[PDB]
């Protein structure tokens, strides 16, 4: 069955930076897209960044930039996020995407399912 | 017909069989149930370059 666990999150001071986890089990990893979303409490919904099978094209929205990196790794089967000089803005409930097509966007078929 | 005359003597013959019988056709297999995965091939998210 499909699922996806977040986990490395928790309290930090500023200046100090942490490490999330994206584990995820029931489909094959090396064939989708993933992506980060974050849910910070009654603002909506907003988006911090994705990668694909090849992870040859990674994007990043222009307020976090500079500031996060996306990282994943077959072997391991997990969906890697690294932060750096986490501030104010950063409260939020990271959650994490797969994705249908394994691009990030542009062609007809694209969705978020799980 | 089958002494090939049209007057026959008296006596017991032994005739042949002019009846015809229609007939219909028929057939019969073992269970299908060993199909090949042609959807991983076909249905495939990614197709190699
Ligand atoms: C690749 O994937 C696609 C999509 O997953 C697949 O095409 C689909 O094939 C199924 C095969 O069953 C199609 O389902 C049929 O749809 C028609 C209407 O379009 C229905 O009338 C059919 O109903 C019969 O079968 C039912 C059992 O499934 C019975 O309960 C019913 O009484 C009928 O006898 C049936 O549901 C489906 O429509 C297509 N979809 C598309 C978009 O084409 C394709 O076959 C896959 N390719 C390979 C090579 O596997």
């Amino acid at each position: 069955e499909v699922q996806l666990v977040e986990s490395g999150g928790g309290l930090v001071q500023p200046g100090r930076s942490l490490r999330l986890s994206c584990a995820a089990s029931g489909f094959r990893f090396d064939d989708y897209a993933l992506h980060w979303v974050r849910q910070a409490p009654e603002k909506g919904l907003e988006w911090v960044s994705g990668i694909s099978w090849n992870s040859n094209n990674i994007g990043y929205a222009e307020s976090v930039k500079g500031r996060f990196t996306i990282s994943r790794d077959t072997a391991k089967k997990s969906l890697y996020l690294q932060m750096n000089d986490l501030r104010a803005e950063d409260t939020a409930l990271y959650y994490c995407v797969k994705d249908r097509h394994y691009d990030s966007s542009g062609y007809f078929v694209n969705g978020f399912d799980i | 017909c089958t002494l090939k005359s049209f007057t026959v003597e008296k006596g017991i013959y032994q005739t042949s069989n002019f009846r015809v019988q229609p007939t219909e056709s028929i057939v019969r297999f073992p269970n299908i149930t060993n199909l090949c995965p042609f959807d991983e091939v076909f249905n495939a998210t990614r197709f190699a370059s």
